[PDB]
């Protein structure tokens, strides 16, 4: 019984902490990143013109 | 007439040596070889004037190509004869019908309603929907979208709604005006087999854009056919239902026209003025102080990736008042339609409900079901994570609720119009489940009369 | 005959002529002495500015600009069957033979077509009659299979003077119509922008189900005549047999293929393996009733962007006949990587992922061009496109901008599945993760044409599919052996439809096509044993006792792929053997 | 923060995370079947 | 765009009495502060500042309708005049200015309507009284900014902003304030700034 | 050095097998005469090595006929140049090639010209003089560096992560001056080796480069890390033409079923190791001990083999079937009891 | 800006002796080398590279102070005159030339100051003697680059920095390296580039650290994480790499009479990491036996060889031969293990090997065994 619970609860730190952490971060870095590269090429295309 | 043009650069064009010539202005472009192109001024700067046609500037030879400033913006010749009539985006007809004589011919951007002389929205509009009619009730002058994705099944709900809206104790005087927006052929097809087997088209009007269509004109549609509403409402006295479909296409044309004029993207690619933009179509809702006639909207947007924050549905949803929700669980399980009542609202419902408008019976109702049903749901979640031998038996009564809400009272089927009477009835058999000494958010003289 | 141009600037890609005043907006250019392919994209006063999509090293201020008058085109007319052309319908056979060459010099142009080939022109049409586009005035018996209408072409209207049957080239006057701007003669080809749409009079709903022949799509994931189906493309997984079985066995008419803009090696296979591809019906090979272009990699920007284009203009043209038509390209991820090059070689905003902001509008022009119509002309006859496109991502993963443009416009979607080819599954094809929206409308024509519910027996194999992916959890974790004898049951009917229906060898004599009766009965058989055997559960027999007591019927079952198509009956009788075997279970 | 070799590496670290969830939840089950099986010889 | 002349500012340390608990315990806001009300979409942001127009302790509101709903705009003229104080007999209609430039109107005028507003603060101020005013929503005063920003052909800073948009923010808040007004009487007022943000 | 572009029906198909001597090339990644097989490498992983090794051991079986190595050195350092010139020169290599050398400190519009002038020596040797040219090129990276230089010196604006919108024409063109021609005795078989940018895949020098090669090698910092040399990881690595070059005649008839069968038992040993430190060596059974310690060796004996020895393709298999021999009868699925029973020691 | 000319360029193939454990063992640099050093502010960027400077065994060094702190170009002109060789008797600063341009020095005069080092290393160089030159920090003159760059109105790489800027750094490091210089003698010389680089929050993808990595041959990555534990020098072993790992691992195998032992300790460190990628996603809970000594044996490499105490008057340095001891006596202790509560229960002088001025280390191998 002592071991069913302590397996549960590893197994719910991962499900209800670890994993939803990585997939907010993932989300996070993967939008920062895409803002950036349109606001590069925006910049880009006014040093063009300069 | 000017055979000035002095550059072509992609969709964009300079007329030179023109004079009088005004922002927005509507232009006209005849090819070397006698083909016309439409076009809309874009800027205006001394002698030159910066148009951008329609159809694009394929083909076009420069020198041999004149251009008629037409003195007007994009209109829509409104006539009453428009109801049970198919029109294209540009408001051309679709339908090889008869030759259609306008009154009057009306900008499309409208004019803004004064603050002052608006009137709250108010009153009942029956959708048929009982998750709509009684939790989230649509009332005339409301805007209150619907958040799908793709595989969902809005097409059906919109199909349904459009056949099945009504207005209780005020005959021949409701209209639906259907935008379709950058849709397929056979999506298409399908709401024009609908509207035609079921009737439902000798009271609309519907202008249908299609996916291959110009960008413009995909942006241009939904105006079309909010100018038309308004001409029915306001000056035919009539109370008209807009539904719009799908304002996701709507918004990836904004995208596409706006990269095109090179202007510096927003949140997510979309324009800065996305929120702007949307913001001038839906706030054409509403009613008016002193006249008869309403138009309320109901615009249809898939939600990417199923982001409620995607910048589509987010401005949505800061500038209706409201929001019905599909979700991916409730359709796997077969509920048609498939609406999450939880996350959905509708904030106007208090003007349409009660006494003399619905039932006297409607508010207390509303909730009572909407807050069994959240504990409902939390005790079926709990039998998830603990098991079953975690709940009380009430909360076993409560998740049991929660079924019949479901597989009863919210799915009631595409082709299924219920009364209010139908759903207020049906609301009181479901929490007839429940003890009374559990019915806390209702007063003891409703209960006394309505309980079965 | 139009005015030549004078280089002002060459740079890099980009080159300005001066001189240009007369040539128009996205004309087609010869560039430079050599006349290397380019575009007009721009127009300033008289000076057009020109993309170049060949090498512009060694080409400079002064040297002239030839425009071409039209925008990228395909002439249309005998001697296009059975030819192979890069993207922007240059003649791969030709440029050996003439060139002398293995390789496409940058300023050789030559014809799509042969103008000096002899054809019989038969006419259909005598005069007095009155014209207009999309009448047949006569044939030409072009291939060994394909008869090549000869129509009146868009813009021409009016009234048959002079006409007759012949020998003539694709250049001579066949046809004399006296026009409302005065007497015009015709001949055996017509040109068409490659850009536009070939007209027609209505556009229908497509309903008809295509037969493939392969189980697993007409029966779970059925395409229409007129529908669109994406293929994602995950090497060896069969894509090519997967395409080469729709090919030769589907019930069209004629096969456009598109190799958009392939690796130099891959290329080299198709064009090695799709003529050695045999028409079931003559016996003869399919190239002749086939199109074909083949672009690698480094064929210019131009034709690897116009290459669905120019396949598709092409089976407009056959569609316009009253055929149909499969156009198939592969892959329309490296079409669309055409597509982000030009956009930041114009030096546009992007979209999603450096594509374009056009992208989605792009595939709506592309997949809407495909469907069932009424072809114009006097006939009305019904021609379709049908469209099988493969997609080939980054990272196979189907949320990227390309997939997911088209899956918004097509409505069948075949997930080929490498796990699935490694569990020598084949055809690759995922049943829980395909979809055909065609479905429904399928069903209601077959149970019509059939006069059987095979809608309802479609739904219940799938539904089998379905739990079995739930079943197949628990067999992993609690063990076969922890089972009850309904869900042991369940996991062999859902065994039995992947193994003895899904499962389908294209290089066996019998296994290759499944006709679409052969199917039914196939699929009745599976599913009657399934419900007498649930039936025997009911009745108090065992699970071990069923499947030790039919071992000779379930082969009987497995076998039932293999069995001659004039011989239906050995199938069908096989629902009596389980009934009676199972019976005589129940019994003893 | 927001890099590229942090977006790969965390994406990695989801993969490991979400397969060492299932392993850990398959042991779990194996436990407690293990326990009905001594528990009712306990009851 | 000149804000009023005082004597000078004093600290805003008396907290207002908006009568919601959960703000005049937990997040009280002082006769002077500034409160920022950022919150997403279909959070009840129009039930919050109403209830503070309608309860705070203040002279005089005015409420500020920046770039928002029309119906919002009507539901605040039907509503005000028909909430009576008991005791002195007022409607809070006959102690509130609001300003409207709804999200469809035109988009320049939601910054002048902001100006407006906390102008109109000032000036009742100077005579000694609290003010409050509502902004509602800044977010769309932003946006008119960045649209200009765009026209303009600026190196555009934050997500588009302007790269000013923070001291013309930071402007805005600091014209409000307890005070010293001008005048020998020396006498006291204030503005509460209560601002809604809606942030995507 | 521009060349003309091979039209695409005059291309014939690769068939012959070439041994590169290295095992997780020649067996699980064939390298077929004609095809472009890339090598997708990192800063300070060892692909200058491999490079060595694959330029040295590199050969067709029988012919008669060897192979022109034409190697090109694209913006590397001294100290770089100066061992690929002394491997060659020390080995006797450079009798059978043609080097162009092209440093970081040169500059970039020579970068440029590197390849192209590499490769229309190759062809002038492969269709002109009918050899079977192996063309070798490091570092493509360097070469997409020094196009942005040029793109920059003419304000051009940058596509997708900084680079020419038309670097995919650009890389298309060099990579595609390969393979057999129909009619023609001679070929050329082109690796190009690259850095991939913070050892991502996704970046367009890679990306863009897999969408025209025949697959590609991979190289890793885990495997190197532990020793591993080459550290080729198998897993992630594809020859897309490898099902030409293999079988009886080609190699040996047992080429295929245990190449299926080794990367399927790989994949499982690795499972099992980390089975193993998530539930413990508990929750191993008898047979996932044995995976386990499979995927050990594959590492360590297999793959790992050393810069400077040379397998034949027989020694390869043998190695092959030793390993898989540590698995039972029952585990071999992929192998037909045929071949099953021909081989397994 | 003009190379001093030679007669040949060599490889460089003789190991540096820096005595700083983790360089001269799992990532050394040769005579010739170019090293770089990528690390976040805090993380000890300079102690790192005085180190260097003090111990390393060449003629002369050449400092160069390149956009940053005026008070770290004061502390060495103290610092260095005081650090006496006792073979020699005169101070380090009398084998060192110093060159400063300031963090609010013209911005201009950074590229100068990198340029004005690296010629004067080489007329050294010239002269048949062994340099080392420190540039601190190359990051500051890239951005000079940049800032006059945006002032051209060029069009910008990565981040601002103009698109020569990877040309640029090549024609830097390409000065350094052993070679034969001009003149009758054939005189053989050499330049050990050592450099800092300083890409903001640590990042390494920027394009600074990245260009520089295609053109020098050692990465020595410095961690914040360590720096924050005080783990110095802070160098992320599984980050870090050697180019002349291989050539040097032979040249020691032959002077000691290594490569093995070498190799096996990256490969234990190497497996500690990837079992430290399952422990933080899962826990410690479940490991077995072997697993537990891995970590031991990790923590040990880590712990009592890699951290190294610059300002102790011992540990400063150490000698090859007290490195070879030190990395016998931790790998003797796990291989003996090997062959676990039991076994750790029954190493404090393995932790304190380092403060040992040889026997004293040696001799631990016996006891371990017994």
């Amino acid at each position: 019984a002592e071991e069913i619970e302590k397996t549960r609860r590893r197994v719910n730190a991962l499900e209800y902490m670890t994993i939803p952490q990585l997939e907010e971060t993932i989300y996070y870095i993967k939008m920062k990143l895409e803002e950036n590269e349109r606001a590069e090429v925006t910049r880009l295309i006014k040093v063009k013109n300069m | 007439e000017y055979r000035t043009i002095k550059e072509v650069v992609g969709p964009l064009m300079a007329v030179e040596k023109v004079s009088g010539v005004k922002y927005e202005e509507l232009i006209e472009v005849r090819m070397q070889n006698g083909e016309i192109r439409r076009g809309q001024v874009l800027e205006v700067q001394e002698d030159k004037a910066m148009v951008q046609i329609f159809e694009g500037t394929s083909g076009i030879n420069l020198k041999n190509s004149s251009v008629r400033f037409l003195g007007h913006p994009l209109q829509l010749g409104v006539s009453e004869d428009m109801i049970g009539r198919v029109f294209d985006g540009l408001g051309r007809p679709k339908d090889n019908g008869p030759e259609i004589l306008p009154e009057k011919y009306l900008d499309i951007n409208g004019e803004v309603i004064n603050p002052i002389a608006r009137d709250y929205p108010d009153e009942f509009i029956q959708t048929g929907i009982s998750a709509i009619d009684h939790l989230n009730t649509l009332v005339r002058g409301q805007k209150l979208p619907v958040f799908s994705g793709s595989g969902l099944p809005h097409k059906e709900l919109a199909a349904q709604i459009a056949r099945q809206a009504t207005v209780l104790d005020s005959s021949d005087d409701f209209a639906v005006v259907f935008a379709a927006i950058g849709i397929t052929f056979e999506e298409a097809e399908f709401f024009m087999e609908d509207f035609r087997q079921t009737g439902a088209i000798d009271r609309s009007v519907m202008f249908m854009n299609l996916a291959n269509d110009p960008a413009i004109e995909r942006i241009a549609t939904p105006r079309m056919a909010l100018t038309a509403a308004e001409y029915l409402a306001y000056e035919k006295g009539m109370h008209v239902l807009v539904i719009m479909t799908d304002m996701t296409n709507y918004a990836e044309a904004l995208r596409e026209i706006s990269a095109a004029r090179r202007e510096v993207p927003g949140r997510r690619g979309y324009p800065g003025y996305l929120y702007t933009n949307l913001a001038t179509l839906f706030e054409r809702a509403g009613r008016i102080r002193g006249l008869k006639g309403s138009v309320t909207q109901i615009p249809i947007l898939t939600m990417p990736e199923d982001d409620k924050t995607h910048p589509i549905p987010d401005l949505t949803g800061y500038i209706t008042e409201g929001q019905i929700i599909l979700t991916r669980e409730l359709y796997k399980s077969g509920i048609q339609p498939p609406i999450d009542v939880l996350p959905s609202l509708s904030r106007l419902k208090d003007k349409g409900t009660g006494a003399g408008k619905t039932r006297e019976d409607h508010a207390a109702t509303m909730n009572q079901l909407f807050a069994a049903y959240a504990q409902g749901k939390q005790a079926k979640e709990l039998a998830v994570v603990l098991g079953e031998s975690a709940l009380s038996d009430i909360d076993k009564i409560y998740a049991k609720f929660a079924e019949r809400f479901e597989n009863e009272y919210v799915n009631q089927g595409f082709y299924t119009n219920r009364t209010i009477t139908e759903t207020l009835d049906l609301g009181w058999e479901l929490l007839a489940m429940l003890p009374r000494t559990e019915l806390k958010r209702i007063k003891d003289d409703l209960l006394d009369k309505y309980l079965p | 005959g139009m005015q030549i141009g004078k280089i002002i600037k060459v740079s890099g890609p980009l080159v300005m002529a001066e001189n240009m005043s007369e040539a128009s907006i996205q004309d087609m250019c010869l560039v430079g002495d050599l006349g290397v392919i380019g575009e007009i994209i721009e127009m300033r006063q008289d000076v057009a500015s020109i993309q170049v999509y060949e090498e512009t090293s060694g080409i400079g201020p002064g040297e002239p600009v030839r425009s071409t008058g039209e925008a990228l085109s395909v002439e249309l007319g005998p001697g296009i069957i059975s030819q192979m052309f890069d993207g922007i319908q240059r003649p791969l056979d030709t440029f050996m033979e003439v060139t002398q060459s293995n390789f496409l010099g940058r300023g050789v142009q030559l014809p799509a077509l042969d103008h000096e080939k002899q054809w019989w022109f038969e006419a259909t049409i005598e005069e007095g009659t009155e014209v207009s586009a999309g009448d047949i005035i006569g044939y030409v018996d072009e291939t060994k299979i394909i008869q090549h209408k000869i129509m009146v072409p868009n813009g021409i209207k009016g009234t048959v003077q002079k006409i007759e049957s012949g020998s003539f080239t694709i250049d001579d006057p066949i046809c004399v119509i006296e026009t409302e701007q005065g007497l015009k003669e015709l001949t055996m080809m017509q040109k068409w922008p490659v850009r536009r749409g070939r007209p027609i009079k209505q556009k229908l709903n497509p309903d008809v189900p295509m037969i493939t022949g392969q189980r697993v799509i007409d029966t779970f994931f059925p395409v229409t005549k007129g529908g669109a189906a994406a293929v994602p493309g995950p090497f060896g997984a069969g894509k090519t047999v997967v395409q080469h079985q729709i090919a030769k066995w589907s019930d069209v008419d004629l096969v456009v293929y598109v190799g958009c803009g392939e690796r130099g090696n891959e290329m080299t296979d198709v064009v090695n393996e799709f003529p050695e591809l045999i028409d079931p019906n003559t016996g003869e090979s399919l190239m002749e009733r086939t199109v074909l272009i083949a672009n690698t990699s480094n064929m210019p920007v131009a034709a690897r962007e116009a290459s669905i284009y120019t396949g598709i203009t092409i089976a407009e043209y056959f569609r316009d006949m009253g055929y149909d038509v499969a156009i198939m390209a592969d892959s329309t991820s490296r079409w669309a990587e055409a597509l982000r090059e030009m956009s930041g070689r114009l030096e546009e905003m992007p979209g999603d992922e450096g594509y374009p902001a056009y992208l989605g509008s792009r595939l709506a022009e592309y997949y809407e061009r495909s469907g069932r119509v009424i072809a114009l002309g006097s006939d009305q006859r019904e021609g379709s496109i049908t469209a099988i496109s493969a997609v080939s991502p980054s990272g196979g993963d189907i949320s990227e901008p390309v997939t997911q443009n088209t899956l918004r416009v097509v409505k069948v979607f075949w997930g080929l599945d490498s796990s699935l080819a490694q569990k020598r599954h084949f055809p690759s094809i995922n049943w829980i993760q395909s979809y055909s929206l065609y479905s429904t409308e399928v069903g209601r024509y077959m149970d019509q044409i059939l006069q059987q519910d095979w809608s309802d027996m479609v739904t219940e194999g799938m539904r089998i599919l379905q739990e079995e992916e739930q079943l197949n959890e628990i067999v992993r974790l609690v063990g076969i052996d922890s089972l009850s004898d309904n869900d042991r049951l369940t996991l062999e009917v859902a065994k039995s439809i992947r193994e003895d229906y899904l499962q389908q060898n294209a290089f066996d004599d019998v296994d290759t096509f499944t006709s679409r009766e052969k199917q039914f009965n196939m699929l009745k058989v599976i599913l009657t044993f399934g419900k007498e055997a649930r039936k025997a559960l009911s009745l108090g027999a065992y699970f071990n006792e069923i499947m030790e007591g039919t071992v000779a019927v379930r082969e009987r079952i497995s076998r039932s792929k293999y069995i001659p198509e004039e011989e239906l009956a050995k199938i069908s009788s096989i629902n009596e053997e389980i009934k009676e075997t199972i019976q005589l279970i129940v019994s003893e | 923060n927001p890099t590229r070799m942090e977006l790969t590496r965390l994406k990695k670290q989801l993969t490991t995370a979400t397969r060492g969830h299932k392993l850990l939840k398959d042991k779990q089950d194996e436990l407690m079947r293990q326990f009905i099986l001594l528990i009712r010889k306990n009851n």
